[PDB]
């Protein structure tokens, strides 16, 4: 049962991870349309799609692909919410301008 | 969801007021077309007429 769910939470996993790398690089166009190259690889999230395929004798955990210091709440959000706040200074920064 | 409505939402909002800026550099132009080879065109010429 648990193997069955762990696929598809897995595929649910990667799609979403897909999402996030397409929502990602939106982000980083419109960015650099206003003349902020927004480096592409720094937001995105590297998750091994081949994950799964190890034998279940050998344990996957959150630690492996987000240690401790690094998980997406711990750095990855923190370093995107400060995106979003220079984001909001060169907002008021263009409303200054405007 | 933070950043569909938060930072891109942010983002969309500053590609429109960069298009506010760019309208206002555009009406800013104009306004020197109708100044300098304009109403300058036209102090020069009634100028020279007077």
């Amino acid at each position: 049962s648990r193997k069955l769910e762990a696929e598809g939470i897995f595929k649910s996993l990667l799609d979403t991870l897909r999402q996030y790398d397409s929502s990602i690089q939106n982000l980083t166009r419109s960015r650099s349309q206003l003349g902020h190259n927004v480096n592409d690889s720094s937001l995105k999230i590297n998750i091994s799609e081949n994950l799964l395929d190890r034998d279940f004798h050998e344990g996957i955990s959150y630690e492996q692909l987000f240690p401790k210091g690094s998980g997406i709440n711990e750095s990855i959000k923190k370093s995107i919410l400060k995106l979003n706040d220079e984001i909001q200074e060169r907002i008021k920064t263009i409303e200054k301008d405007n | 969801r933070i950043i569909s409505s938060e930072v891109q939402e942010s983002n969309r909002t500053e590609t429109e007021l960069v298009g506010l800026k760019q309208n206002l550099i555009n009406n800013k132009l104009k306004l020197m077309n109708v100044l300098e080879t304009g109403i300058m065109y036209k102090l020069e010429i009634l100028q020279e007429q007077l």
